[PDB]
């Protein structure tokens, strides 16, 4: 066999320890899932500094403590117009219930007459997208460091019956230690069986999202394949001028690789970007272990990644607190709070 | 090359959800 007695015993114990950890993690999550947190601050506790992204996310500073945060501002009337009510309430509910080193932490939340506010920790290193486009492509060890954190995060989320559905470099931030933070849960859904919603980003959609058939958590493992491909190649495996042409390529599944990709990497990606759900890694009898035990991850110490004891390959430049130099610039619209309360009934639970 | 096709696709910037 591939493992002698010692290595076999070690791997089996590690995999049982994961089960033990996830059982406790799920009990913790479900407690907060059932009894959420609300209205833990108000607007005038913060000074607005700068727009980090676009509703809109702004760097703010806590007046009392001087701590910096990223505050997401949603216009209640806009969310209603876009039929986003359920999406927004669910994002807040998820963020206040989960807990994992690579998931952004919601520190405060509140609402006023016009807006909903989610105040999260400030992740100063900017988006992965920025650094990927800046250096072109990541070397395989670099790409693997990020990928391992996504694998652990999806293992955690999937144990809670959460499907993520929004993976892409634009939605992954780099923290001051060089580790990844996942932030956007507007498309996540808690569902045990199949679901059908057409949502996500074209380059990252699994075939079974595109096609009318139902799908399950395995779409996230397809999206991991897309992410790892894009990190290591510098462009995604399926693209074209228009989303319709992208979907046609995805459903064909004919994937080609750069000549510098290792054989281990191509083998992993062929098993993740697998159109046949009966064969896709992450969807088989052995679950996530088919991925974590793949040769491309042989040098990955999963506990050490989780414990954040691995040296990161890239450490963002931080010129002090409140430095936004790793983010793009956006036009600054003033925050307006109406005399009159808007859509109060629809957003009671926030 | 594949990269040049990617540049020519116009989808090299930030991508929006559908
Ligand atoms: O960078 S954000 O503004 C952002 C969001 C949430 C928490 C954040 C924490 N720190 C910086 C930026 C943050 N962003 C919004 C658009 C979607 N892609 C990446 C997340």
């Amino acid at each position: 066999g591939h493992m002698g007695n010692a290595a076999a015993a070690k791997k089996g114990s590690e995999q049982e320890s994961v089960k033990e950890f996830l059982a406790k993690a799920k009990e913790e999550f479900l407690k907060k899932w059932e009894s959420p947190s609300q209205n833990t601050a108000q607007l005038d506790h913060f000074d607005r500094i700068k727009t980090l992204g676009t509703g809109r996310v702004m760097l703010v500073k806590h007046k009392e403590t001087g701590n910096h945060y990223a505050m997401k501002i949603l216009d209640k009337q806009k969310v209603v117009k876009l039929k986003q009510i359920e999406h927004t309430l669910n994002e807040k509910r998820i963020l206040q219930a989960v807990n994992f080193p690579f998931l952004v932490k919601l520190e405060f939340s509140f609402k006023d007459n016009s807006n909903l506010y989610m105040v999260m920790e400030y992740v100063p290193g900017g988006e992965m997208f920025s650094h990927l486009r800046r250096i072109g492509r990541f070397s395989e060890p670099h790409a693997r460091f990020y990928a391992a954190q996504i694998v652990l995060t999806f293992e955690y989320l999937h144990s809670l019956d959460l499907i993520y559905r929004d993976l892409k470099p634009e939605n992954l931030l780099i923290d001051q230690q060089g580790y990844i933070q996942v932030t956007d849960f507007g498309f996540a859904k808690r569902v045990k069986g199949r679901t059908w919603t057409l949502c996500g980003t074209p380059e990252y959609l699994a075939p079974e999202i595109i096609l009318s058939k139902g799908y399950n958590k395995a779409v996230d493992w397809w999206a991991l394949g897309v992410l790892i491909y894009e990190m290591a190649a510098g462009y995604p495996p399926f693209f074209a001028d228009q989303p319709i042409q992208i979907y046609e390529k995805i459903v064909s599944g004919k994937v080609r690789f750069p000549s510098h990709f290792s054989s281990d990497l191509k083998d992993l990606l062929r098993n993740l970007l697998q159109v046949d759900l009966t064969k896709r890694f992450g969807n088989l009898k052995n679950g996530v272990n088919d991925i974590k035990n793949h040769k491309w991850f042989a040098t990955t110490d999963w506990i050490a990644i989780y414990q954040r004891k691995v040296e990161a390959p890239f450490i963002p430049k931080f010129k002090g607190p409140g430095d936004t130099s790793n983010f793009d610039d956006y036009e600054e619209e003033e925050i307006r709070v109406s005399i009159n309360e808007k859509c109060g009934k629809e957003f009671t639970e926030f | 090359t594949t990269y040049a096709d990617f540049i020519a696709s116009g989808r090299t910037g930030r991508r929006n959800a559908i």
